């Protein structure tokens, strides 16, 4: 283990309670010290990971599980179709156009031309008439974008550049003349650009220099009278909805504003989904955790009426206009899709088509529309894009392409779900994938996954990794929907969130307890996983619990919950974590927080063989979302707590991190931590 | 927009 400096006078009082934070330095990514900090953890993590004999059979099976073609689902406008391809082992995917479904692709733009393929295509959005294409392209690793736009007919650009963009999309009017979209100035902006002008030339719509913090998404209706800006605070899933009526407008957008405010407050979600002039048909969590679909009219905004009220069981995910005057309502009940289609006037069923234990996503379709196309992934399917054509045949749902994952028979393993009690009572659904016909014996190494915050829903999508855990290492995979997700409702994330986040790592550890107990496996040859809000979620478990757990790996997580507010985005976070400037919250906070919570689990009583389970920490050494210092000041933290601070630890398990989105470097990352992960939870190779 | 899903 190299050796770390401490700064031992570094203290902070909160109400009180004092808290050293000795490594404070690592919040300074450019200081040579923490580079030097880099690279001696990258050389210990090396050192480390060569005696992981596995990692090169695993780099191989998952990189040749992933070789397969993959069409995205394709959409319309006017009459070209548009869609992603990746031919299998390409870093990014390609974006590609066709005259029609069946007719020869052209590539439009190729990612993997520029910079390696280092960044794939994250803005992209194609103009009503389909001779547009406005794509965001990224400078350097860093989060802002420019804007650029090509003719579709020739793959000619626009002399147009908009810098100082990040997640605005483009939004055009149905005119062809230009769009709407939501930089940061030289405090985000709504703003409309004219196509062939300068960014200099672009006109203001929206700002509020009051209210920095707020944020914006916008839309236009699909019949283009009607531009909708939407105004949020931090990740509440709460909105404002403006509107303005572009028929109105005497000069069309070179007038330039006046927004009829229909919801002006944060106190719940709105998304539109449809319109028939005026009269609009929203989503809303208004007065209904589990959301529902409500009816306005603009010209009399008070009256809101319920069009397909809230269910008393399943969320109303998402929904989507179809076929002129049709709505298909994606439910999801017990983390299983369900979909519905209903007339959009009446908002009564008409059909109802449940989903295999999987996911549903990425329905593209318009109201013009009348053929819809939906993407469906699971444990064992690695991608179906199946078709409904609600004109002429409504009820059944036809392949339209289909993924084959090379040398693997899906019928030698299973998913199931179950339902397990955690601490509270509260019943928790999980997924279990593995080997058909196996003995509940306790002797398979396991995997379980979960994230638990932000209303995130953690469907069982396709991993090919897993996999390769399943089949080439007799494994047991777990996926687990704690509280904090939004699978349930908005009851479900404010039951782990704030004050009781808590029970989100409750819920994890009440899971990792059904397992061992039913016979899946046995403590000590489980391994946790988790990325972002779910590498908070390993740190915790492993902190309260590590008698329970062999290998734990933590993907660019939070680790200081103290002071996470005070860092690029993290601000953003405080309505799901609270925030340590107010007396109440610091007390949720301190409890959890990882970085100050690593105590010796063998000096409690009755628990002399309890250490740590082998720790890999992932992280970039310079990420723009959740900030590194986090997992280095954890790395340090455990590093010195249980073992350089001893001068023979009990603590044998190596802690260590992995130290860097592309295909070949996700590859990489995750037949290193499956690799750690055979030598930490000492199993063979099949 | 994922490349994989590895
Ligand atoms: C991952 O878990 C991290 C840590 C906690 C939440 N989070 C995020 O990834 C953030 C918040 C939820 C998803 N997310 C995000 O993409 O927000 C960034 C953003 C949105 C809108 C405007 C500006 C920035
Ligand atoms: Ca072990």
């Amino acid at each position: 283990y190299p050796p770390v400096r401490r700064d031992e006078t570094v203290v902070d009082d909160y109400f009180g309670v004092k808290v050293a934070d000795p490594y404070r330095w690592l919040e300074d990514p450019n200081s040579e010290e923490t580079k030097e900090f880099v690279d001696n953890q990258e050389k210990l993590a090396n050192s480390v990971l060569e005696e992981c004999e596995l990692i090169d059979k695993f780099k191989q099976k998952i990189i040749d599980f992933v070789n397969f073609p993959r069409c995205g689902v394709p959409f319309r406008r006017a009459n070209k179709y548009f869609h992603f391809y990746n031919s299998g082992l390409q870093a990014q995917n390609v974006f590609q156009m066709q005259d029609d479904l069946d007719g020869k692709p052209e590539v439009l733009y190729d990612p993997n031309l520029r910079e390696g393929g280092r960044s794939g295509l994250s803005l992209y959005s194609v103009s009503e008439d389909a001779k547009y294409f406005a794509f965001g392209i990224h400078s350097g690793l860093t989060e802002w974008v420019t804007i650029k736009i090509l003719k579709t007919e020739d793959r000619s650009y626009l002399p147009d550049t908009l810098e100082w963009v990040k997640f605005s999309p483009a939004i055009w009017t149905h005119d062809n003349k230009g769009f709407f979209y939501c930089p940061y100035p030289p405090n985000q902006e709504a703003r409309y650009h004219f196509l062939g002008t300068d960014q200099s030339e672009d006109i203001l719509l929206w700002r509020d220099l009051e209210n920095p913090a707020h944020h914006l998404k916008c839309q236009i209706t699909d019949d283009g009278k009607y531009f909708l800006l939407y105004i949020l605070d931090g990740c509440d899933d709460a909105n404002k909805v403006y509107c303005l009526d572009l028929t109105k407008l005497p000069n069309g957008l070179e007038s330039f504003a006046p927004f009829m405010k229909l919801i002006d407050s944060f106190d719940a979600s709105y998304t539109a989904i449809a319109n028939d002039g005026s009269v609009f048909t929203f989503q809303t969590n208004k007065d209904a955790p589990r959301k529902k679909l409500v009816r306005v009219d603009l010209n009399n905004p008070s009256v809101w009426t319920d069009l397909v009220p809230e269910s008393k069981k399943d969320l109303l995910e998402s929904a989507h206009a179809v076929n002129e005057n049709q709505l298909i309502l994606r439910y999801l009940s017990d983390v299983k899709h369900v979909l519905e289609i209903r007339d959009l006037e009446s908002g009564a069923l008409q059909h109802r088509l449940p989903i295999d234990i999987g996911s549903v996503d990425g329905i593209t379709a318009r109201r013009r529309d009348s053929v819809v196309f939906f993407k469906f992934t699971s444990i064992l399917t690695p991608g179906i894009v199946y078709q409904c054509d609600l004109k002429n045949d409504p009820t059944q749902l036809k392949i339209f392409r289909e993924s084959v994952v090379p040398d693997f028979d899906r019928s030698e393993f299973e998913v199931k779900q179950v339902f397990v009690p955690s601490k509270d009572g509260t019943k928790i659904p999980i997924f279990i994938a593995a080997r058909k016909g196996i003995s509940l014996d306790g002797s398979h190494p396991c995997e379980m996954h979960g994230y638990g915050g932000f209303g995130i829903n953690m469907m069982p999508t396709f991993s090919a990794s897993r996999i390769v855990f399943l089949k080439h290492l007799g494994g047991v995979f777990c996926l687990a929907n704690i509280r904090g997700g939004g699978e349930y409702g908005e009851e479900w994330h404010k039951a782990g969130f704030r004050d009781k986040k808590q029970n989100v790592f409750d819920d994890f550890i009440s899971a990792a307890e059904y397992l061992i107990s039913s016979g899946y496996t046995k403590a000590r040859r489980v391994a946790i996983e988790g990325g972002s809000n779910g590498g908070l979620l390993v740190a915790a478990c492993i902190n309260q619990r590590p008698d329970l757990f062999g290998c734990a790996e933590a993907n660019c997580g939070v680790m200081d919950m103290l002071r996470f507010h005070k860092f690029t985005l993290g601000y953003l976070w405080t309505g799901d974590y609270g925030c340590s400037d107010k007396e109440e919250e610091f007390k949720w906070l301190i409890k959890y927080s990882p970085i100050h919570n690593v105590r010796r689990p063998w000096e409690q009583p009755g628990n002399e063989e309890t250490q740590y389970p082998a720790t890999m920490i992932l992280t970039a050494d310079h990420d723009d979302r959740v900030v590194p210092l986090h997992s280095f000041k954890l790395l340090a933290t455990m590093q010195h707590v249980l073992c350089t601070s001893l001068e023979d630890s009990p603590q044998k398990n190596p802690i260590i991190a992995r130290i860097q989105r592309a295909t070949m470097t996700q590859i990489a990352e995750v037949a290193d931590r499956y690799g750690f992960m055979a030598k930490a939870l000492e199993a063979p190779w099949i | 927009n994922a490349s994989a899903p590895v």
